């Protein structure tokens, strides 16, 4: 029971993100996340009739 | 050695050829 | 292009529109070619010359003398002409160290002559040559600045005034003259 | 080392600013992603996990993907573990040697690779077709390999491996949400996508007070519900990477300095929990294998037992995930078990690459007496000591927090698994955080 | 912008119309100085350069073309030195030494020589009015 | 495995429908989701002249039609009368199948041929051709060729800096028919006041451009640690932006509207702003020409808000890395000398805090923009600047870069203090309308950039500061620092 109360105590000694910083970083790995996924979706969508057509 | 635009000319000229084999090999079936 | 002269072995452009980097090389060549005609010995050592200094020397103290008889107005063209000499008819292979020193002393009392003569401009302008060629102690600045403020240059006159403090804070000068120039400016403002 | 005239990308000589490399990275990235689509001309063993692992699709250009690279480069870090490279970082030469050598046996490693796979692949004994279908490969993971180093150089924002890893997780997530496929059995043609689905049902059906209640569960198909599931833990991840530790330091050698040293609750959350998926993953395959090739044995009954395919009554019974809250409501010590077989698992691990990567305390003490740094309000000789009472226990609590979301995200049936989604935050986390502590647009 | 070919130029025009031979001395004496100026100048302004372009500032392709002139002014300065010593027996010793000294020399006598030209500058720069002996007359 | 397409529209309108959806329900979410006093930018446009007007004039739907659009499509489904498993895709059927069986292959073959890597290559060059600063590659060759083969007898002026410019790269692709015997001859014709006659449009341009390459010529100058050309491309900068020939009395003829024939005629003592207005307000006007009460207003307006500085308290800071703290009073030609010694002493110290103690130039970076320029000749509009160099007193080399500071509080300028003219005469410090709490006091931090000497004693500094777009007072102070350890 001594570990969880080293970690209480760690995360009591960490720092919480406030809402000015939360809200930026939440928006930037948004962003990047969804600009990385939609181009794989994409990818894998347009090249299913091609594959289709030339095979 | 090598530029950036080299390896992506490369890619490029890959993947066209492998279309383009592709793409005679159907039409040759196709046609006769 | 080029013609060679035969007689007097000085090479002259013959073209009619030459660029400033082509004349400035000819000159030298034809000064070099000049001190080497007079020069006998093949292997030439960089030894200064004995003759030419003594009668720089000669004509250095025949301006000078001019000055116990209170002439001031021939002094100034005697040190021009020694120092014309001492320019023009010294091989340019002779010793950096004891062409420059000479020259720098005979140029101080050049300045200091034209500056109680009644000229400024000139005096104005060996100084800046004097400082820029390499020397700089607080024998010049104090004339600099009184150069510039005869012939009206205020801005500068600080200037320089503020240079020379920044290296010889303890004088009594320079502080009189940073005051004059103070109240010139403000003058010059208000 | 030797003699090595081998073609290699050169780097920059200046700093690259940040927008000549985002588009790199992005052109990149779509390169890749384009030579993984693409069907071979030869054409005419299915390893699920390594292949998901290794970022490889069957029938496709990408399909070595980058496993050769990435175990030439493991190979050559346990070499240099064991001491035996004896690598010293004296001479550059060696380093040049090494970083040649690692290309001139991985492109052998390709070959042999390749070679195994044509001679036991389904694709067919019956050579003009093999010589092509041969360079095919060859030339494939050529311009993988020069990706690779090109966006190490300098040019993009990162390595490649995570990043393709991050792209796979992606898609994935993308491809499970957005599906336009459809299948018909018996009710009729249904749309694999979530989204896709509830939309079409709202649209259609017109009978809304049974069209919400289908579709929000469907427990055939993923529904919205895990969909929410997953943003849910997605946005939890995220809120939980900025847990760190900051201590006051300045320093001594020069002075005026004045600074703080972060030390994060996600240390090194990447290694373990792939390690892991590796050695489960081995097991399961393992256990198939025997199983199938001997039909009843002490040993092989006791190591495990499949059945319905799914193992039942063994060892491997034990180590595979639950897959809802029947099983765990059925055996409960079945769960017990499991969960502390994650945990542990994932906390040695940590321990481990901690200790074995080159960044544990008496390291880091080594490295502040090394910059002279020392703690603003502390003393020189009990900078070990402290870092002593503060690295190892955030280390142990991150892997922890690692295994408790991990088991968690399974139990609660996401659309991907947990490690996947916990990489890819952290993967762009990194680059967020460099273009941060850098600054750029 | 340099004394190279003249040296050349002067050589041919002497291969037809016989100058004398000290010209050719002074010619090479010429090319010399300015060899053994360009090589200081290179010498003292490269770091400075340097820095332009780790600032990046500059481009990629002067700092190349600057570390070849490195080289091609030290080459120069070789194939002078090695028709010097062709031009007259045992005459390398001496012909350093000799060009160190009229470089300086010919450097301080341009500068002063610019003095005259320098002078009205100002005149016209401050719209001055100085009539005989330099005085002003307001 | 093998799909089958539809060929009744049966699932693909709901698939272009929510495709459409899921990008329009964000832009709607973020639709219905959502300080320093400049009078010259009224007063510019009335004196500029027409041509330049004309030069400078010459050179949400995506929400509705999604909406439209789907509800076509929503109107579309609605008409519609609509055990082993079948596979089957959304796409139509003729996109697959029918007589455009090459169009699509043909039309990605070109898109993967031809459009990225010819793009790609475009871009490449047009963004490794450029410097950092902003300028061409050949430029910057040029610059610094120039530089390094210049001998220190020639006296920098303005016409070797022209002379400089017109060999620039970026005016080639602007005109590639000119030469650079052209534009030096246009630019002579623009700092002239000179009509081009033909040629209007391409002298506005690059005198519109010239400002970029000023700043390039400038910062490579100050690298090279040569201070004579630094100064002389500050002082040709501030003759092409005000339009006038640099001569001595030069704070006079930036005015409006001066005549010199009559101004160098008449008068020759008058050669700053001060000097000026200790005339009287008819005298003012009688000597400068203009006889207009109505046009005599706008140049009195005009001349009294050009701001000259002045130092209050200057010294150094010994942080980690030293920075140089400036406390400059931004003052107008009118207003009369005020002591050192009224000052409160407040508002010259610092708050010590640790957001402070961080970084100490947030303060600064908080204070507003400077105003627009009066540029009645200078093609666009300008933002006033303020370029402040540094330079060592033991040889006269500069040993930084040059910081271009751009905020500053011109509030002491305003209207609404003019009680406090230097004409009265009559000790106006103590006025009922003075609040030694209302003058506003400017601050500038200059990174020093170059580490402390370890050596204990005296070393001498020099900083300027002038200005970029006037012809106002500047400052040339010497400090020195007291190393003691």
């Amino acid at each position: 029971v001594e570990f969880v109360r080293e970690g209480t105590q760690f995360l009591a000694k960490c720092k919480k993100p406030d809402l000015k910083e939360y809200t930026k970083i939440v928006k930037a790995v948004g962003i990047g996340f969804i600009a990385v996924g939609i181009i794989g979706y994409a990818i894998k969508l347009i090249h299913i009739p091609i594959r289709y057509v030339i095979v | 050695r090598v530029d950036p635009l080299v390896v992506l000319f490369l890619a490029v000229g890959f993947i066209f050829s492998v279309v383009a084999l592709h793409v005679i090999s159907k039409v040759a079936g196709k046609l006769f | 292009t080029l013609e060679y002269n035969a007689n007097s072995k000085l090479i002259t452009a013959s073209d009619a529109v030459v660029a400033l980097s082509t004349e400035t090389n000819i000159d030298q060549i034809n000064v070099l070619t000049t001190s080497l005609i007079g020069e006998t010995n093949p292997n030439f050592t960089p030894q200064p010359n004995e003759a030419l200094s003594k009668m720089i020397k000669g004509l250095f103290e025949s301006g000078m003398k001019n000055l116990q008889q209170k002439k001031l107005n021939e002094a100034l063209k005697n040190v021009s002409l020694a120092i014309e000499m001492a320019q023009r008819k010294r091989a340019p292979w002779e010793a950096f160290a004891i062409q420059l020193p000479e020259l720098h002393f005979m140029l101080r009392s050049k300045i200091d002559l034209c500056l109680i003569l009644g000229k400024h401009l000139e005096a104005l302008q060996d100084l800046d040559f004097l400082l820029g060629t390499g020397l700089i102690q607080p024998d010049v600045f104090v004339r600099k600045a009184d150069c510039l403020l005869k012939l009206r240059q205020w801005e500068e006159a600080r200037a320089t005034c503020e240079r020379g403090l920044a290296l010889a804070p303890e004088d009594m000068k320079l502080r009189a003259l940073l005051i004059e120039t103070a109240r010139n400016l403000a003058e010059y403002n208000g | 080392p030797f003699e090595s005239f081998l073609p290699e990308v050169i780097a920059p000589e200046r700093k690259v600013p940040y927008n000549q490399k985002l588009i790199w990275t992005g052109v990149s990235l779509l390169i890749f992603l384009i030579l993984g689509q693409i069907p071979l001309y030869g054409i005419v063993d299915p390893l699920y996990w390594l292949r998901a692992m290794l970022a490889s699709n069957r029938g496709t250009l990408l399909e070595l993907g980058v496993s050769p690279i990435i175990t030439s480069s493991m190979i050559f870090q346990f070499l240099q573990g064991t001491q035996l490279l004896q690598i010293r970082p004296e001479s550059k030469q060696d380093r040049e040697l090494f970083q040649i050598a690692q290309k001139v046996c991985a492109i052998i490693l390709i070959l042999g690779q390749a070679l195994v796979v044509v001679m036991t692949g389904n694709y067919g004994a019956p050579l003009p077709i093999c010589l092509l279908l041969i360079f095919q490969l060859m030339f494939a993971s050529l311009i993988v390999m020069l990706l690779d180093e090109l966006l190490s150089k300098g040019y993009g924002l990162g390595s490649g491996i995570s990043l393709f890893t991050a792209t796979n997780i992606a898609e994935q997530i993308f491809w499970r949400a957005f599906a336009p496929t459809t299948v018909n059995s018996g009710r009729g043609k249904e749309f694999e996508g979530a989204v896709i689905a509830f939309f079409h049902l709202l649209a259609v059906r017109k009978d809304k007070k049974r069209a919400l209640v289908e579709a929000f569960y469907r427990t055939n198909l993923p529904n919205m519900f895990q969909v929410l599931m997953t943003v849910a833990i997605f946005l939890f991840v995220l809120y939980l990477q900025g847990f760190r530790y900051e201590l006051p330091i300045r320093s001594t050698k020069v002075r005026g300095q004045i600074g703080i040293y972060p030390i994060k609750l996600f240390y090194t959350s990447n290694t373990p929990i792939m390690l892991q998926s590796a050695l489960t993953s081995n097991i399961f395959l393992i256990s198939q294998i025997l199983f199938q090739k001997y039909p009843t044995n002490p040993l092989i009954r006791l190591i495990g037992v499949w059945g319905i395919q799914m193992a039942l009554s063994g060892l491997a019974y034990y180590i595979q995930p639950l897959m809802s809250l029947s099983e765990a409501l059925l055996d409960p010590i079945k769960t017990i078990v499991y969960i502390t077989f994650v945990l542990g698992s994932c906390a040695v691990f940590s321990k481990t690459w901690i200790e074995i990567s080159g960044t544990s305390p008496r390291d880091i003490a080594k490295q502040f007496k090394d910059q002279g740094m020392v703690i603003n309000g502390k003393r020189e000789t009990s900078i070990y000591r402290e870092l002593k009472k503060i690295i190892p226990t955030a280390a142990a609590f991150g892997g922890a927090t690692i295994g408790a979301l991990s088991v968690g995200s399974d139990l609660l049936g996401t659309l991907g698994s947990g490690a996947s989604i916990l990489m890819a935050t952290t993967t762009i986390y990194g680059y967020y955080e460099a273009a941060a502590k850098e600054g750029g647009f | 912008n340099d004394a190279h070919d003249l040296y050349f130029q002067i050589k041919e025009m002497s291969e037809n119309e016989k100058i004398h031979e000290k010209v050719l001395k002074a010619a090479l004496l010429n090319r010399g100085a300015e060899s053994v100026r360009r090589s200081l100048k290179l010498k003292e302004l490269a770091p400075q350069i340097n820095l332009l372009y780790k600032n990046g500032s500059i481009g990629e392709d002067y700092w190349k073309r600057f570390e070849t002139e490195v080289k091609l002014i030290e080459l120069e300065f070789k194939d002078t030195l090695q028709e010097a010593e062709r031009l007259q027996p045992g005459w390398v010793q001496l012909f350093v030494m000799v060009c160190k000294e009229i470089c300086f020399n010919q450097a301080l006598s341009r500068r002063y020589q610019s003095i005259l030209k320098r002078k009205e500058v100002c005149i016209k720069e401050w719209e001055l009015k100085i009539n005989n002996d330099g005085r002003l007359v307001n | 495995t093998n799909y089958e397409y539809d060929e009744a529209s049966e699932t693909w309108p709901s698939f272009i429908l929510t495709g459409l959806l899921m990008v329009v329900g964000p832009m709607t979410l973020l639709q219905i989701y959502q300080f320093n006093e400049e009078v010259f930018k009224n007063l510019n446009e009335e004196y500029t002249s027409d041509e330049i007007k004309q030069f400078r004039r010459k050179f949400n739907i995506i929400i509705i039609v999604g909406w439209i659009l789907v509800a076509i499509l929503l109107q579309r489904i609605n008409s519609n009368d609509a055990q082993s498993t079948s596979h089957g895709i959304a796409l139509p059927r003729f996109l697959v199948d029918g007589s455009a069986s090459p169009l699509l292959v043909v039309c990605y073959v070109a898109l993967l041929g031809l459009i990225l890597p010819y793009f790609v290559s475009r871009w490449w060059a047009r963004t490794q051709s450029y410097t950092k600063k902003g300028i061409h590659n050949v430029t910057a060759s040029n610059f610094v060729s120039n530089l390094v083969n210049y001998k220190p007898s020639e006296i920098v002026t303005t016409d070797l800096i022209l002379h400089w410019l017109s060999f620039a790269h970026e005016f080639k692709q602007f005109f590639p028919d000119l030469q650079p015997t052209d534009f030096e001859k246009l630019l002579q014709d623009h700092i002239n006041r000179r009509d081009s006659g033909k040629l209007n449009n391409a002298k506005f341009r690059i005198v519109a451009k010239c400002h970029s390459l000023l700043h390039g010529l400038l910062d490579i100058a100050c690298g090279f640690r040569n201070l004579d050309i630094a100064l002389g491309a500050i002082n040709t900068f501030k003759c092409i932006v005000q339009a006038v020939p640099l001569t001595p009395n030069c704070q006079i003829l930036q005015l409006p509207n001066v005549d010199k024939e009559h101004f160098i005629t008449k008068t020759g003592d008058i050669h700053t702003l001060g000097k000026l207005f200790t005339l009287e307000d008819a005298k003012i006007g009688e000597v400068l020409g203009i006889k207009d009460q109505a046009k005599l207003n706008e140049t009195l307006r005009v001349a009294s808000h050009i701001p000259n500085l002045k130092i209050i308290k200057a010294d150094f800071l010994v942080p980690g890395r030293p920075y140089i703290s400036l406390k400059v009073l931004v003052r107008s030609a009118k207003q009369p000398l005020i002591p050192t010694s009224l000052i409160p002493e407040e508002n010259l110290t610092e708050p010590q805090d640790s957001e402070s103690q961080r970084d100490p130039f947030a303060m600064m970076s908080k204070q507003p923009l400077v105003p627009y320029s009066f540029a009645p000749f200078f093609p666009t509009k300008r933002r006033g600047s303020w370029c402040c160099l540094v330079s060592s007193q033991k040889d006269g080399k500069i040993l930084q870069t040059p910081i271009i500071i751009e905020k500053l509080s011109y509030k002491n300028l305003n209207d609404d203090k003019d009680f406090f003219d230097k004409r009265i005469k009559m000790d106006l410090t103590k006025h009922e309308k003075f609040d030694i709490n209302d003058w506003e006091i400017g601050t500038i931090k200059i990174p020093l950039g170059q580490p402390a000497p370890e050596t204990v004693g005296d070393f001498f500094f020099r900083v300027i500061v002038k200005s970029t777009d006037y012809f106002t007072t500047d400052l040339d102070i010497t400090m020195n620092m007291k190393v003691r350890d």
